[PDB]
Parts: C-alpha cells; structure tokens; sequence
DNA sequence: GGCTG
DNA sequence: TTTTTTTTTTTT
C-alpha cells in the first residue's frame, strides 16, 4: 500500500491536499519507504510544490545515504507511476494505513515505557515518558482520522447551514400552491407524512394524486401498495396523468390509440420522473422488506427513489411487533416509528394515510384526540393532514383540509382549507 | 482425572485393533491402530488413522478416517462392557547407545568434487567448511539395520544425506537421513541409537552468545551458534541455553501450524525471531539463499535486528499473523 | 516474587490481612503459581481462613490437575517456607509486583483487542471491547494500588462532602432565575431530567431553549436529536441565539451579512460554549449508540460534553433488552435506566422530553398520573417538569410549569411560574 | 488425610470428641491405617481415654501382628504430630473423607451382594444379604455426617429455645417509639422489611430516618443506593444527624466551624456505629454483588454491618434469572427472594423500598394491592409499611404510614398512625 | 469462462451495469475464482464501485487465506486482462454460464437430498 | 508418517 | 412463527 500512497502523493493533487496533512514519517517505515518520504518532504519543504521524478532522483543523488539504502530508494522510485484509482477508496485505505501504523507505534511506545519503567532508578533514560503518560499516547494514536464529521458542529458549520437554508436544499415542493404555502416550501427529506381520511374519505386517491404530482415535477416514486395490486394502483395514475376518467378505462371509452398518444406525449416530456409500483399482500410487508425491495431497485433496476408512497400505515405490518393485529394501537407506533426511521436513513420523503377517529367521523372538525391512532401517529408524524368530506362539500366536488400536526410551520397560519377533489380522475385541483 | 490407567485400560482395548503401535516417547503416550468403526481406509489396508492421546487430562481416541472422537470411557462403554466394567471399578477402587561408526557413509569433505551428491549440496549452495558435518550414503536401510536392527525388512539400497547428531559432549547418538529422490517414504527419516537421544542437531558447535534454534539441520549450517531440533518432542526443557536462547522457524505468515508454535513460545515467555520486515519472501534461509540471492551476513544482520521477547513480541507476532 | 508472596500469605496474619483483598488469580503466572493461588483463594472462600502446609497439599491438592501441574503445585508448596522480612517492604514489594502485573495483563488485553480489531467481521469475538476503549483499561491498569476506598464513609469522610458543599461541585446553573430558584442552584450532575408537554406543545423548543442557555453558560452541549434533523434543532438554536424569528429564516427576510455578524459576534465571546447535534433513526439509537458517540467526539473532536439532551425518550430502544416488547412499562423504565446510567457515569446532566396523555391534552392541569409511556420513567427522573400551556397561555405566549417530581428541593414551594414562551424565536423567558 | 485423623484424633482434643462416634474401622483401609485405628479404638475401650505414642508402641509390643504389616504399622506411627489445624475445615475434611469411604464400601457391598446372587444356591454365601437389601443399605450410607441434630424438635428441644425467649437475640429496636410498639421490641435479624410509597413520597425520606436512628443505637449501617449518589444520601444524613435543613446546605447558611464541631461531637460519643454508603448503577447490582461488597467491607476494614439499606429493590438485578427473560412478577419475586435469602444468611436487617401502581399516586389510601411490580414481594416480606401524602397531610408536614403486612404482631392494632415529617431535615417525628 | 467474466467485471463498465446484480458466489468454483470473486463482492459493498488490479492486490494482502488460496488469487489476478469482444456475444455467454452453474449447484443439492433422506 | 478438539 | 398459562400495565 505504501507505494501506491507515494505515488499518489507524486501523481495526484487533490489526494496531496487531502491527505497531506496527516502524513508523517513514522506512519511508513524504516527502510526504503521512509527515505523516500523523507525526500518527498524535504523536496515540499524547501519548494512547496509536489516533486516531480526526475527532482526526485536528482535529489537522491544529493543525498548522504549508503550503498543498500541508495538502491533500496532507486527501485523504488522506479517503481511508482501515475495510474488513476478513485478517490473515495485511496482516501479510505490510506487513513486505515495511517491509523493501524499510528497504532502500532504507539502499542510499541508504551511497551518501551513499561519495559524501562521495570528498570533499576539510577538506570534509566530520562527522555522516556513515565507510566502515567501511556494512557494519553494510546489516546492520540486512536486522534487519527484524514476526516472529522461528528454530527452537527454550531459555529463550526454555519457558513454551510446558511447555504441549506438559503438553497431549501431539504425542501421537496408539492405542486399545489396550498399545500407549498403551509409547508414553506414542501415536505422535506428524511420524514413521514401522514394523511387522515374521515368517513367517506379514500386513502389512495389522495397518496395517487401526490405521486402524479411529484411524477411530473420529476421525482422517482415508489408506490407500494398493500390493499391492491399494482395495474389497479397504476390505473389510478394514469386516470389522474392522462385526463382518462377511471370508469371510461374500465368501460372502453378510450381507445388504444388515444391511450398511447397521450403516454408517448408524456414520454417525450423531459420533466418526467419514474414511477415504480410494487405489490405486497396485507400485513406482508414491514419497514425491512422495503429496505430490501430498495436494494434490489438500486442495484438492478437502478431506481434510487426520493419519494415513497405506503398506501395504507394499518395494512402495513410491525417488524419489532412481529405479532399482526387489524387494528391495534401499539402496532400503528412501531410502523409509524420503523417507516420513519426508513425515511431518515433512505432521505426520502414518505408518505401514508389513517383512518381518523369515529367521533373524528361524525364530526367535520378532526382533533389530534380524536384520531384512531393516538399519541402513536402525532407522535412520529412531521406532517398529519386532515381530510374531511361532507355531503355539502361532496355536492361541490370538495375537501376541507384541515392541518392537526405540521412540525415543518405552524399549525394555526392556515389551518383550514378547501380543496377541488374529483374522484373520477383521481385528481385534487386547486380552489380559487 | 486419572490418566495413567486410562492408558493402561486403552492399551488393551486398543491392543484387539489391527496395525496397533506404541507411540511412546520419553514424555508421551500415543497408540496407533486401525479404526474399528469405518475399518480405516478401503483403498489402502496398511493405514493405521485411529489414535489414542493420553498426555492430556483425559485420555481420548481419535480417528482421521471418519473423524469419530470420544473418550476411552465411552469407547469401553460402547464397545468394551467386560473391559468397561473393570475400569471404572478400578477408576472407583483409586476414587544410552552411541553410535561409534557409520559403515558405507562418507563424509563430503573427502569426497570428490564430481560426485552427483556434490552438485546437489553445491546447489543447495552449502558453505565448504561445514562439509565436514555431513555424510552421504547409498545403503541407508543398511545402516539403520546396523545402528538400530528390525526397522527396514529388506535392505534396498537408498542413496540417503547421514546427518549425525552430537551430543554436548560431542558423542553420536542419532542420525537423520534426506531423502535425495523426490519419491520417498518420508523427507526426514530420524533414526535413534536410544530412545532418550537428542534431537537437536551440533549442539557441540555453541560458542558463547545467543544461540539461535531452527527447523532445519541444513538451516542451521549457515548460521553461527545455530543448531535445530528434529521434530521429535519440540521439548523447550530438553533444549538447552534456556536463558539465551533464539526460537527461529521458518517464514511462513499464512500457515496455522507455525503460528500456533509461535503462540506457544510466546506464552512461555520465550525469545521468538520474526520475519514480518524481512527483505525476502522465501519460507526458509536456506530457500532465500538460493532463490533470492541471500548471502549470509545479511541474514545475521536481520534476525540479531529483530530478536523480540514477550508484549513487544505479541504485537509483532498479532501483525505476523495476518 | 511469587513465592515470597505466597510464603507470607501462609504465615503470616499481618501481611495477608493488608494484601489478600487486593490479589486476584490474573497476576502470577500461568502455571504452578495460579494453581496453588487457586487452591489458597478455594479454601480462604470455603472456610474463611489462610490454609496450612496440611490443607494445601492433602485436603486441596488432590483434585483435577495434570500430572504436570501436580508436580509443580507440590514442588512449589514443598518450596514455600516463613521468611524473616519488615512488613513494610514486603507490603511495598507486593504493591509494586501487582501494579506491575496489572500493566502487563492490560497490555496482552489491548493487544489482543486490536488483533481482534483488525479482522473483518462475522469473525470479530463480541463483547470483546472495542479499539475506542483502550485507554481506559489502561488507566485502570494504572490505579491499581492497595489503598482502601470502598463507598462513602459518613464520619471519616466529612471533608471531602464539605469540600463538595462549599464547592457546590454538582451543581449546572441556569440562566433562568426561576428555574435556579427551585432547583436551588441548577440541575445535578448525575442526574435525568424530563419535560412533559403534549403534542406539538414545546417539549423540544424547552429542549432547544435549555440547550442555548446553557451554551452562552459555557458548558460543551450535545443534542441527540431522534425526531429532527441536525439542520432543523440548528435552525431552532440559531432563532433562539440570534434573536431572529424561526419564519425569517425560512421566508428570506434576514440577509448572509447580518447573521455572518451576529455569528462572529457570539464567537468572540469566551463565555460561550460548544453545541454539537447529532440526528440517530426514531427507534434506532441506545445507550451503547451514545457512548460510541461520546468516545468518537473526545477522539476525534476533543468534545466532552457536559450537558446531553436527548430529544426523546420514548423512541430509543434498550440496550439491554434484546427482543423488541410491546409492553411499553418496560422499554421505556429500562431506557431510561439506562440514560441515567449514562449520566452518572459521564457526570453529565442529561435532560429528555417525554409525553404526556390524550387525557391531558388540553387540560388546564396534568398531574404525574398522566404520563404515558411508563409509570417507571418517573420514580428513575430525578426531576420532572409539565408544560401546560392550553388555549389562554398561547393568546398571551405563555407557558405554566407545574413542577410534578422535584429531587433538588420541595416541589410543593413553588409549584407553578407561568414561564414566558416565545415560539417564533423558540425561548424561554421569565415574567419577572 | 488419614495421617492428619489418627495425629488429631491422639492429640486434639474436642475434635476428638465430635469426630469419635462416628468412628468405625471400615472407614480407614485394610493396612496399616486400619491397625493403627484398632489399636487405638481398643485402647480407648479399655481405658475411657485417648492413648499417647508411647501407649501406642507399648500395645503394638504386647499386641502383635505378622511383622510384614507390624513393620508398617510401626513407620505408620512416626508422624502422627500435633499440627493445630483449625477445627471447621478438619472436622469438614473429616466428614467429608468418611462419606466417601462409605459410599465406596456401600457400593463394593451391593456388587458383592449381586455377584453372590448369580451364584448356584448350592454354593452361595450365607452372610450376604439378599438383593432387596441394596437400596436400604445404599440410604445407609447416603445419610452420613456429623451433624447430630437434624431438625428442631418441639418437646427434646424446649430448652436452648426459652434462651432465645429470655435473650431476644434477634430482636433490633427503632429508636421510634411507635415503631418499637407496633413491632413488639424492633425488626428481626435475618428479615426483608419494605416501606412502600409513590414516586417523591418520602420513601428515602424513610430509609435515611431509620438508618440515622440505627447509627445512634450503635449500629454498623451499610447504605447500598441504586439511584442517588453517595453524596446526597450522606447528605440526607447529615441533615437528619447534624439538626440542619437541607436547604442550609445548599444556601451556605451553615460554617465549616459548625459542621466540624458537631462531627467531632457525634464522634466523641461511645454510642455510635459506622455508616457505609455505597452506589451502584441502576440495574447493576445483586445478591452476589452485595455479598462481594459485604466480603471486601469485611477485609479492607473492620465492617461487619447489622443493618443493611438497599435503596429500592425494584432497580436491582436478580442473580439467577437472565436479563429481561421473565416478567415483572417473576424478577421482583426472585430479587425479593435472593435479598431474604442474603439476610438470613448474613443475620442482618434488610430495609428496602417498594413502588406503588400508577392508580395509587393521588390516593388517600393505599392498599396492598397497590403494590408496584410482583405481588409476591409482599409474600416475601416480613414487615412492609405503605406511606401515604396528601394535600392536607403535606400542609402539616405529616404522613399517613399504614401496616400493610407484619410477621412481629397484629397489623389491625395501630393499622394507621400519623408521622411528623420534615422534609428539610429528612426526619422522622412521631406525635405526642 | 471464468476468468473472463472477473476480466470484464473489474474492466467493462457495461458489462459490469448488465451482469453484476445477477452474479453470485455459488456460481464459481472453489479455487481462485470464489475467492476472487469474495474480494471483488466486498469491495463493490464496501465503496459502491468497480476495484482495479491494485484495489484487489491490496484486499488480497490483507485477508486471512492461506498459502495456496493466496498463491491462486494472486495468480488468477495477475491473468487477467481486458480483451477487446463484443457487447452481445459477452452477455448471452455469461448467462448460459450462469445457467449451467445454477443447474449444476441444483443436481448437487438434490442428490445430497436424496442421499440424507435414505439415512 | 505423522496429523484432532 | 403460534400457543398457552399468569401477571402487570395501559389504552379506550
Ligand atoms: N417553523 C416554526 N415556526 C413557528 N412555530 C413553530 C415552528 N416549528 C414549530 N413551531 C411551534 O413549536 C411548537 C412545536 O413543538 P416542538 O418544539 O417542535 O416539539 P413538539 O412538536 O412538541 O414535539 P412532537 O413530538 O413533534 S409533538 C408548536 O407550538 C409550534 O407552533
Ligand atoms: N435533595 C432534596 N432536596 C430537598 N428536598 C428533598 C430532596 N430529596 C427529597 N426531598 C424531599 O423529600 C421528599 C421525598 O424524597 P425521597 O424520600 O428521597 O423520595 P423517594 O421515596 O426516594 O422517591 P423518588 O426518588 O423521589 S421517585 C421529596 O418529595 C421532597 O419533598
Ligand atoms: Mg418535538
Ligand atoms: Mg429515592
């Protein structure tokens, strides 16, 4: 490994800028190795700039070495070239080089220091460090990293948090002007998203609409679906994508030439993403079947999704639970909790949908009491909204959305709002 | 425990198996014979994998052929219950020859520098001055007839390198044969005149200073103050200069074996050598000298550089291993 | 000096009454002397008493030994025998031959601990400490002297707990008089600390709150935060410290050079301290997670915090417990056991967040009664406080604390304070 | 250890006289040991005294055997010295030499019996029993010891029992009259005694009361404390001992001047005990932790506690169920139990904590039933007392404790009786 | 084909699009290939990319095999080379393999069925 | 011509 | 992964 580390110091820039500083020439050898560093380090002191072969060789020349040494450091300067190795894994194995070298010196430092230290008083060396000192060396031998991240350092990483805030780098927009207007700016990355269906509500229509949204701003979707198969799932997209009322589908209105007219103008369209739709039987599917079903996409299909779209959190089943229940409280908190934490580490947006409480049923007003799942969703929920459907509001072909959890802004500016549902299309519009 | 009339019990059980021998040295007691469960090989009726360990706490049966392993008392349990019986009611009732002359073996010094044996030792890149160590036979079975009678039916003559083995006091008591054709029955035939004969070949050649232990006889002939064990019991105790002496095997990073002996001389708080800086990458010194353009003095310089004792040892030992 | 040492344990009383406490099998040998250790340690434990030349070598010696190591424990009982020597050079002799073998014995331990380190996993021998651990078995190692400290003696130690006293060295002020007025002096050291709101009632803007506070004290802070991002604690942190509301930051009304000033402003301060976040999966961090990451910050950025606020209990898991429970009483009493572990063991105080029931949202007051989790999490916290802030509060941006388990003083003295919320800038001020 | 009996058996003393009876001749061998106990056994029939060597060699002299063993006889008796072993481990190596003797004749007796039972009748032996004798002979020698008294028997035994009436020799008083009365002379050695409370009633409040009374009765009191430090419970301690408030303390109203005169003035006194305060992590401790800490308190000084105050039994450990493998019941039952267990063991006053159910912490009145955890806790106890707070209980610095369960008298006599409490002091008062 | 299928692996990156997620382990005999194929697998899970020549001599020094296993791996990676072919007849050839292997693996495991339910 | 755990 | 006892707890 030492002869690819120094000639990627000779050949290469910016493995020199990153990896420079943490080069000593303890870390390679007593031979032939560290004469040749020793050379690379004198020539950047003297000139700061990286050596080039020919300045290296010149330099050996003007050198006090003897003969063994002299040719042990030609061979191997005739043994280093410029070839090309990605970065990421020179970086990674050269600080795992550098660590277990800084290691090995230390545990042969300390060694020393308890060796000399189990010597007559009058006969000892002064310079070596008393035995109280071994647990500090052992602890800078272990201060050895080329990179330190450990979370979140304030005042020590302001300049880079001020270009998120400014670059809304962890927004996701959501194509409706409402729903953008309370969520400044969208969902963002690494949540779960809940919406909660009164009676009378449907949970999918409102999950297909934001995956036909997020469809045409150019999102990949992931839609794993639990109650229904995946043709009807996306019937429902296209119903909503294409214009094709859901019945006319089923009826034959539409033809298979309007029908492939309208999916090749949507292919021709560069602001499309790609949806995928997966199938999984009820409570057949917990939050570490969807880790594998990603890893299967990326590594095959090469489907790397930033949003993912559960059809129903209930349906869905507790892998820490194991045991299934229909409709239990404590399975609902851990799926809620595992999709969430699938969500942070996947940095994808999640969404869901729950039947809101009975009394939450009858009454057009929703309250985070009265919910189906209590303390268990508004718990894990960055974002719960409420949808109620009325016979009023369902004779206008409307929705009233009301917000009962919004961690992203407040849940009072715009709590309520009226929303342009057409069940035909699958479709939510807008209301001026 | 009681070990000694486990091997007592098991000698007799094990006596009934067929190709049964006692290996017994002066510190172990081993018994081989033929399996009674798998009958052993099928292929070859000569070959004797069931073996009897009773060193150790417990005295255990142990077959290479169909890697049945058990104790003696389950063995007499399972297929001995008269000989069963009586053990664990007795387990209840207590709960120098030297060798004076080598007929038709000649020494390499007086040898003349065409013979073919001169060739191989020259290629094998032996320095001169040790070729007064070193003899050279054609009737080796002969001669282990001579020395040690009944070990050898039939006397086909074998070309074969003596390797006498000389006491401190400088007297033969044993000698090792290499076997010069590729095809032999083994590498190193080591034949005893008693059975309480030293294995450590040129003891009588330690100077003062560190003397450093190898494997190889001929290892050792490039070496000053080296002498080697020849197998046999690897006893530490047996080997001398225990407050000086240099545990040197061969190199080899990769091989369990070696490591496992390196583990046990170095939790016996011993002065093991290391090859983990070594310029070269051949197994033995001997295979560097002539492979790797080793010369001698190198090599002197190299292990008296890396001679490591104890924790220090440990850590050069645990980057070694892998 | 084996043999020394156990010729004196067998006669002589002195020298075994001040040494035998401190020996242990680890330090002979691994042959003869662990053998006959091993008998001596055998008959003191089953009769309370040094053992003769009689009861070693007939009542003890015949046992399971080797034959080997029969005749070593009997050359080396024959060989011990009473030797005239002071009983303060023996006493040192000893003292030095342990600190010694615990030298020895913690560097095998090291070795053998970066030897296991360094193979790939599925082969890495758990429970066997990790290379982070190093210098602490060494610093054991090096404390291993023969002085008698076993727990706190009320009259003989009178000094040291007045030195505390007068030192007041447990005490972490606040910055808020009211809270250091009933705490008499600020929260302990050792100690778990707990906020009850609600849902979307503070809970993590008290957290956010406390952890500025105690930032412009000086302290080293860190937020683990299992519901929020690092970007979204830090963005609540810099609305709190830069007097600038949550909204501006996310709708564009504050420009880089102010906040580039304010920063520089706050870190010319020397009172100010180091706030490190860092985000884990909701149910995917444990007490063991924590202590990875506190060796990894003193490693690496030299970081030993003082205050660590988690920002929810109830969504770590137990490190303890190995199979996923759906009984919330135990999951949530052993994590936060295993918090307050930590917290004494780091003499860190820890503050958490915890929730309260659908009973009391809403509810102009919450009693201990109405936590939801567990009924352990109380009887573990050393101090509990309750955010009841229910319709009126809010239209006058307040916040009552109720005070409902008080370990630093009288609960019922000053139950209630009406604390000033500001939820724009996400504070906490007084009323004074 | 042959040797070792026939040296003890001529020159020891009460060893002979608890050994002797079960003496036989069987138990030796069938050589020089068997002769030389012949000798003395007949010896000591014909004069009622045990023989000295001189004797001995006269009756080898007049009683005379074939000169093959007569010689090793006489070199048998030539090392027969007095050796003063210690008496417990020979009388046990003694017992324990003889019972595996006779298990070794009893099975070489029923294989003879078996052998003659193959036998033809024609030629059997007449003085062996028959095979239905195996199994009695067998319970013949399984039951071997030198224990004389198997049991306690109610008119053999009446005295050695009226000792324990007029000397209570388990009895402990309270330092509390009221306590003392409803208790009948104090809490009994070798007992479990529990206060149980809700979360911040005076449950250490309690403890630290009773363990302050117990070390001004001269009593050695180890405190072990699970959750608080070893500092706060000192300092509980010295606010009960040295009459200030807590809040002294942590306000500096008290001098170094004061605090050291009124120490030195509780050490000046002759009635005083000892007070070890030891701490443990939560969840880190058990029986066998305790009996090591009893074990080293016992060696490094000279500390051998009456009483012994586990903080709360819940928060330990139990030593032989697995972590978290049983549920609440089944654990605290087994803590319980293991606690009882090192009590009696010890002969010591075991006082500890219980918690109360989530339904009991705003009640007037707390019943068994209440109790927290197991319910076989309150099976286990001996003494368990339920401390009830109010509203207008704490308005008059009083509390409510109530006998749950009592084994030393009536629970119905004084059931409910009012306790002063100054919560500053952390003391107990009782009305009059 | 063997050897071609690792050559095309660490020196195709099209090839190595196509073919990677279907490879596994069980489809390479137990000499050098398995454990090359080991290394290579672990480097792809480890930094998400393709390694070079001296990725791999690098992962062979430091592994556990012995003297043989190492002598076979470094001689196998020493053998490798990047022969220009075509980008259909490499694809369909590595599929057929792939085939014959799993069938292969197949009548292994049945016959081991076999012979263990006999017992 | 030996070799196990 | 189900099944059954008992307990303790909590949620509706
Ligand atoms: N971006 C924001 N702008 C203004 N107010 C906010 C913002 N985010 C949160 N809040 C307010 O802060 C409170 C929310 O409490 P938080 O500190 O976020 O913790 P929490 O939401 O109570 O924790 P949970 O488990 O998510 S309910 C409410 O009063 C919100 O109105
Ligand atoms: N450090 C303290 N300073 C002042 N008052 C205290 C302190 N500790 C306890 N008290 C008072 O004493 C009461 C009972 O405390 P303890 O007896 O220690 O409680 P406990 O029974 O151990 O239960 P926890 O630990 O509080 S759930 C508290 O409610 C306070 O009124
Ligand atoms: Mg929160
Ligand atoms: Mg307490």
């Amino acid at each position: 490994m030492v002869e690819i580390i120094l000639s990627h110091l000779i050949f290469d820039q910016a493995y020199f800028s990153k990896v420079w500083p943490y080069m000593d020439s303890e870390y390679f050898e007593s031979g032939p190795a560290k004469n040749t560093f020793k050379l690379i380090k004198s020539h950047v002191n003297e000139y700061h700039s990286v050596p080039s072969i020919n300045a290296l060789n010149v330099a050996l020349e003007n050198s006090s070495f003897t003969e063994t040494e002299y040719s042990g450091v030609k061979t191997l300067i005739s043994k280093l070239a410029d070839s090309p190795e990605d970065h990421s894994w020179l970086v990674k194995e050269t600080e795992k080089y550098v660590q277990q070298r800084a290691m090995f010196n230390a545990t042969s430092k300390i060694i020393e220091i308890q060796t000399n230290a189990e010597l007559p008083p009058e006969k000892r060396n002064k310079k070596m460090p008393d035995v109280g000192a071994i647990p500090d060396i052992m602890r800078q031998a272990l201060s050895i990293s080329f990179d330190s991240y450990v979370g979140h350092d304030w005042m020590d990483d302001y300049e880079a948090r001020w270009l998120s805030y400014m670059n809304k780098a962890r927004k996701v927009p959501f194509k409706l002007r409402i729903l953008n207007k309370i969520t400044k700016g969208g969902a963002e990355t690494g949540t779960l998203n809940v919406l909660m269906a009164g009676v009378n509500v449907g949970k999918s229509l409102g999950l297909c609409s934001l995956a036909a949204d997020y469809l045409q701003l150019g999102h990949n979707v992931l839609y794993i679906s639990m109650e229904m198969a995946e043709e009807v799932c996306a019937k429902r997209i296209d119903a909503n994508m294409l214009d094709v009322s859901l019945d006319d589908i089923d009826d034959g209105h539409i033809s298979y030439a309007e029908y492939k007219g309208k999916m090749e103008k949507w292919r021709e369209k560069s602001t499309l993403g790609r949806l995928i739709v997966k199938q999984y039987p009820t409570g057949g599917a917990d939050a570490n079947t969807f880790r594998s079903l990603l890893n299967e996409l990326k590594l095959k299909k090469n489907f790397v999704p930033t949003i993912i779209i559960v059809d129903y959190l209930g349906i869905c089943k507790s892998c820490r639970i194991r045991v299934y229940s229909e409709n239990s409280y404590t399975t609902v908190k851990a799926i809620a909790e595992e999709l969430r934490a699938l969500a942070v580490e996947t940095e994808t947006v999640l969404w869901t949908a729950a039947q809101v409480g009975k009394q939450a049923w009858d009454s057009s007003d929703v309250n985070m009491s009265d919910i189906a799942e209590s303390a268990g969703l508004p718990a894990t929920a960055d974002f719960m909204l409420a949808v109620i459907e009325t016979e009023e509001l369902a004779a206008a072909e409307q929705q009233l959305i009301k917000q009962i959890k919004s961690r992203y802004g407040d849940k009072n500016k715009w709590n309520k709002f009226l929303m342009g549902v057409q069940k035909g299309n699958q479709k939510w519009v807008e209301i001026e | 425990s009681i070990p000694w009339i486990d091997n007592e019990f098991a000698y007799r059980a094990l006596a009934h198996l067929p190709k049964f021998t006692q290996v017994n040295n002066s510190s172990t007691f081993k018994l081989r014979f033929r399996c009674p469960v798998c009958g052993d090989s099928k292929t070859d009726q000569n070959k004797a994998r069931g073996w009897y360990y009773g060193d150790n706490n417990e005295g255990n049966i142990h077959c290479y052929n169909c890697n049945y392993h058990a104790p003696i008392g389950i063995y007499l349990k399972e297929f001995e219950p008269d000989l069963y019986r009586e053990y664990i009611f007795e387990i209840r009732k207590e709960k120098k020859k030297i060798i004076k002359s080598l007929p038709s073996c000649v020494r390499l010094d007086k040898l003349a520098e065409d013979h073919p044996i001169i060739k191989y030792v020259k290629a094998r890149c032996i320095p001169k001055d040790k070729w007064k160590y070193l003899w050279f036979t054609t009737e080796w079975p002969k001669l282990v007839n001579s020395i040690a009678p009944g070990t050898y039916k039939k006397e086909i003559s074998e070309p074969r390198l003596v390797i006498p083995i000389y006491n401190a006091n400088g007297k033969a008591e044993s000698f090792q044969g290499r076997a010069l054709k590729k095809d032999a029955p083994q590498k190193y035939i080591t034949i005893e005149a008693y059975p309480e004969a030293t294995k450590i070949y040129g003891v009588e050649r330690v100077k003062d200073g560190d003397v450093y232990v190898l494997e190889g006889p001929i290892d050792s002939l490039f070496i000053e103050n080296g002498i080697a064990i020849t197998g046999g019991q690897l006893d530490l105790e047996v080997v001398p200069f225990k407050d000086r002496r240099v545990w040197v095997l061969d190199n080899e990073p990769r091989h369990p074996d070696t490591i496992k002996r390196m583990t046990k001389l170095v939790d016996a708080g011993e002065r093991v050598m290391f090859w983990d800086k070594s310029p070269w990458k051949s197994k033995d010194v001997n295979d560097m000298i002539r492979k790797e353009g080793a010369t001698p003095e190198q090599i002197m310089e190299y292990m008296k550089n890396n001679i490591a004792q104890g924790l220090m040892a440990k850590m050069r030992l645990s980057k070694y291993a892998k």
